[PDB]
């Protein structure tokens, strides 16, 4: 039958504004046709690591839900968006499970996320009491109490605000330039799988 | 919950905001240095002010973590670096007076104009003119007039300033739990808490003495040879048994002897190994000079240069309308940003200097992963040593024939080797007794071993006894003869040059035995040897995280300064100098026999 109602990948990999890694954006994708070829031809990618499925078989597979997680991190941390990794981003901002079935896609975004005075609108969580569970988000701005005395809400000695800014500038080194990351997570449930690829005649 | 975890979290916060503010400060300093305009001046001042403010408040917050209960060495090292109170430990009046004294010493040294009597319509400054006369002229009385006049004027105007300076710096050091300012300066080499690799502040003086005692025969032979040649240059003024006259050393102070190659040449008929002509014939622009340096560094195994290095560095003078500082400088802005500010021209020199500064940038790149306060050399000597080894390896006849600057039919006979080693000796072995003497005088005047009214008498005596250089006329305490040098008038440590000189040849032997070199050390090249680049990179990546003794053990297999590589480097020149000093008298007398 006619191919219509393609999945909105042109709204995930091409938004005018991405999200901070602490408040990472999640879009559920269901009841549409998954044309991953647009994802393929959308920019040169610094990493297209796929964990659990092969990059080609995707179109001929049909999944129940597809989760697209979008955020901005620094280049050095792109290695942390993988199963089994540690760091500030993996432990306190975005965690993938050890049996993750999906792909991680990252690309450079100097022309969109770097300013010369410094882009101070991209934040990351530096201080957290415990490590994050997989696919969890913390938006709390609670003053991290690193000492023994209670902080009482006001920032002060041994009391640090947990969200630190990614001061992106265009003259930074490759490891510190802003990178936009989209994580595609495929899940199958007992429900009928409604995200499959195109058919031909 | 414990003190160590609070220190770790505080250091994480400090590292994040330090890298951001330091990057803004370094970018403003770069914008002033590449574009001298008043708005760039005020931007650099505001960024530097915000950085010094940050490092002040953060040091105040950093001193609430005592060091005796922190067991991790990296956290301990970062907190030791951060908790230093500097000049803030004094009262506000004394601190303001100290900064006023330092500023006025800087302005007297920078704007010191000394000229000829009876011709006062215009006068001559030190940097444009005095270096020329003291480095090129062959007239005894002219050099005497310039030397005596500059030391007389600058010493009379700087002696009470130095008199207050020593007292204020001694109070600063003693309030900072140091014995004296000399101990404060020797604290850069101090290693505490690591078993086997421990190094004390006080051990440096005897290590320097123990190396200099083995430096002394070679230096004595070199001194005798130089003396004989200068006797050919100046017939009656210099004595065979005495020291060299002070204003005949080729510099204003006698720091380098490299200006005496013309007078003291072993074989004047033989040419040098200057390859400037081959670069100008083949049209080697600055870009290709840095590309050849990059090819050498990737040949030895180190990383390529970043994209931002090629995009952001200013490797050529921009023009007349836009003014820039012409000093060759390697910049580690941070945030992965590495740049070289160099007004490159086409010369053999600028080529070697490009190798030197790219060695600096490779050192800065290897240690980048380290925390912010440990992104430095393991001591003050390593950073320049790792650039000077590249300058050593790139200047060899093998490397010049490898890259096509030198003809493949070039004959390396022993005479051009003697010539090269003597130029290197005048630059390297000549500066060692001056450096050791100057630092030892500064150490004793900070320690109080030298009485206040005995400064000049002690200094000149040591110059006669150590350097083998005699004063032209006696100087009383109205003069401040050490303070005529840039480093001592502007509060800079001076033992870094001695340590760098020894570390240079130690690193060179380690890399050359790593690269399987089968000849003399001065002919060695580390090009295409990846085991030598790996051996060096094992020390470069550490930064300041490990003790400098451990980094030295990583490269040379020894944990202390050794003088054997330096004397092994100058071994054929040592045999040659022994051969041609048979008729002459090696050694000097402390009597005033020349003058
Ligand atoms: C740096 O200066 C501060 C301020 O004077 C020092 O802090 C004081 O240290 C003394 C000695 O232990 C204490 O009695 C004071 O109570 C401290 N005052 C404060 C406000 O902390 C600090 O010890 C100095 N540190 C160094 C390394 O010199
Ligand atoms: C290091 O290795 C390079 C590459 O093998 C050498 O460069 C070659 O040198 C030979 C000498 O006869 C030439 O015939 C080749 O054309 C050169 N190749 C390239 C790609 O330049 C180089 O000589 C070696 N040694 C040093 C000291 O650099
Ligand atoms: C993708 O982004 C570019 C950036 O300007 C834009 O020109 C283009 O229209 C976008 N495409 C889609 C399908 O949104
Ligand atoms: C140097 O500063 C002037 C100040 O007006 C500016 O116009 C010029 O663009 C600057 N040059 C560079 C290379 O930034
Ligand atoms: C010191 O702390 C760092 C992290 O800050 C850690 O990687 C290192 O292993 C620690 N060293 C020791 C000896 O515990
Ligand atoms: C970077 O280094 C690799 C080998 O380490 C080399 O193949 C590559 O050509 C270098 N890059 C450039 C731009 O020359
Ligand atoms: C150079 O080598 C020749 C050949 O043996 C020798 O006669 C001459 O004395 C040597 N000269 C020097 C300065 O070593």
């Amino acid at each position: 039958p006619n191919i219509t109602n393609l999945c909105p990948f042109h709204e995930v990999f091409n938004a005018t504004t991405f999200a901070s890694v602490y408040a990472w954006n999640r879009k559920r994708i269901s009841n549409c046709v998954a044309d991953y070829s647009v994802i393929y031809n959308f920019a040169p990618f610094f990493a297209f690591k796929c964990y659990g499925v092969s990059p080609t078989k995707l179109n001929d597979l049909c999944f129940t839900n597809v989760y697209a997680d979008s955020f901005v991190i620094r280049g050095n941390e792109v290695s942390q968006i993988a199963p089994g990794q540690t760091g500030n981003i993996a432990d306190y901002n975005y965690k993938l499970p050890d049996d993750f079935t999906g792909c991680v896609i990252a690309w450079n975004s100097n022309k969109l996320d770097s300013k010369p005075s410094g882009n101070y609108n991209y934040l990351y969580r530096l201080f957290r009491k415990s490590k994050l569970k997989p696919f969890e988000r913390d938006i709390s701005t609670e003053i991290y109490q690193a000492g023994n005395k209670p902080c009482n809400g006001v920032a002060g000695p041994n009391c640090y605000s947990p969200l630190q800014s990614y001061g992106f500038r265009p003259t930074y080194g490759v490891g510190h330039q802003p990178y936009r990351v989209v994580v595609l997570s495929f899940e199958l449930l007992h429900a009928p799988a409604t995200v499959c690829g195109p058919k031909k005649s | 919950s414990t003190i160590e975890e609070q220190a770790k979290t505080f250091l994480d916060k400090f590292n994040h905001e330090a890298e951001d503010l330091f990057y803004q400060s370094s970018l403003a300093s770069w914008n002033y240095n590449t574009n001298i305009t008043e708005e760039n001046v005020q931007n650099m001042n505001n960024a530097g002010d915000k950085w010094s403010a940050f490092l002040k408040e953060q040091s105040t917050l950093a001193q609430m973590y005592p060091l005796q209960e922190i067991q991790n060495l990296t956290v301990k090292l970062q907190l030791q670096a951060l908790q230093q109170n500097g000049s803030s430990v004094l009262s506000e009046d004394k601190s303001k007076r100290l900064n006023t004294i330092l500023n006025t010493m800087s302005t007297i040294y920078s704007t010191g104009k000394v000229c000829n009597p009876d011709n006062p319509q215009e006068c001559l400054l030190l940097e444009p003119g005095l270096n020329e006369i003291m480095a090129n002229s062959l007239d005894y009385n002219e050099r005497l007039w310039a030397w005596e006049s500059w030391r007389s004027e600058v010493g009379k105007q700087l002696r009470p300033l130095y008199e207050e300076y020593v007292v204020l710096k001694n109070e600063m050091a003693r309030a900072n739990h140091y014995e004296d300012y000399g101990d404060y300066w020797r604290g850069d080499y101090e290693v505490n808490g690591v078993d086997g690799y421990d190094y004390s502040r006080g051990q440096l003086i005897e290590d320097v003495e123990h190396t200099f005692e083995e430096i002394k025969p070679l230096y004595e032979h070199l001194h005798a040879y130089v003396r004989a040649k200068l006797m050919n240059a100046y017939p009656s003024y210099i004595s065979p048994i005495g020291c060299l006259p002070a204003h005949l050393l080729g510099d204003m102070w006698g720091r380098f002897w490299t200006n005496l190659y013309s007078l003291t040449v072993p074989f004047g008929q033989k040419p040098n190994i200057d390859v400037t002509d081959a670069m100008v014939d083949q049209a080697w622009d600055a870009q290709r000079i840095f590309k050849e340096a990059e090819k050498f560094f990737v040949s030895v195994g180190l990383p390529n240069m970043t994209q931002g290095f090629w995009e952001n560095s200013m490797l050529t003078d921009p023009g007349n309308v836009q003014k820039a500082v012409c000093h060759p400088t390697a910049w580690d802005l941070g945030k992965g940003d590495f740049r070289i500010l160099m007004c490159t021209k086409v010369t053999m020199d600028d080529f070697l200097t490009a190798h030197h500064e790219m060695g600096h940038i490779q050192y800065d790149m290897a240690y980048a992963a380290q925390p912010f306060l440990l992104r430095n050399g393991a001591n003050e000597g390593f950073h320049e040593a790792v650039g000077e080894i590249m300058s050593l390896s790139a200047a060899t006849p093998k490397h010049l024939k490898s890259i096509g600057l030198l003809s493949p039919d070039f004959q390396e006979d022993n005479e051009t080797e003697i010539n090269f080693l003597l130029k290197q000796a005048l630059t390297i072995v000549g500066t060692l007794p001056f450096t050791y003497m100057l630092e030892k005088w500064r150490w004793m005047v900070f320690k109080g071993e030298i009485p206040k009214d005995q400064w000049m008498k002690k200094w000149w005596e040591m110059k006669r006894e150590i350097v083998g250089v005699v004063e032209p006329v006696p100087h009383d305490e109205t003069y401040c003869d050490p303070a005529s040098l840039f480093h001592v008038s502007n509060d800079y440590s001076f033992i870094r040059y001695y340590t760098r000189t020894l570390y240079q040849f130690q690193f060179q032997e380690a890399l050359c035995q790593a690269a399987k070199h089968e000849g003399p050390l001065h002919k060695c090249d580390i090009s295409n040897s990846t085991e030598a680049g790996q051996k060096l990179f094992n020390m470069l990546r550490l930064g300041k995280s490990e003790p400098w003794t451990l980094a030295l053990e990583n490269v040379v297999g020894a944990k202390n300064m050794n003088v054997r590589p330096l004397l092994n480097y100058f071994e054929p020149l040592f045999t040659w100098l022994k051969d041609q000093n048979k008729n002459s008298f090696v050694g000097w007398s402390t009597d005033w026999s020349p003058y």
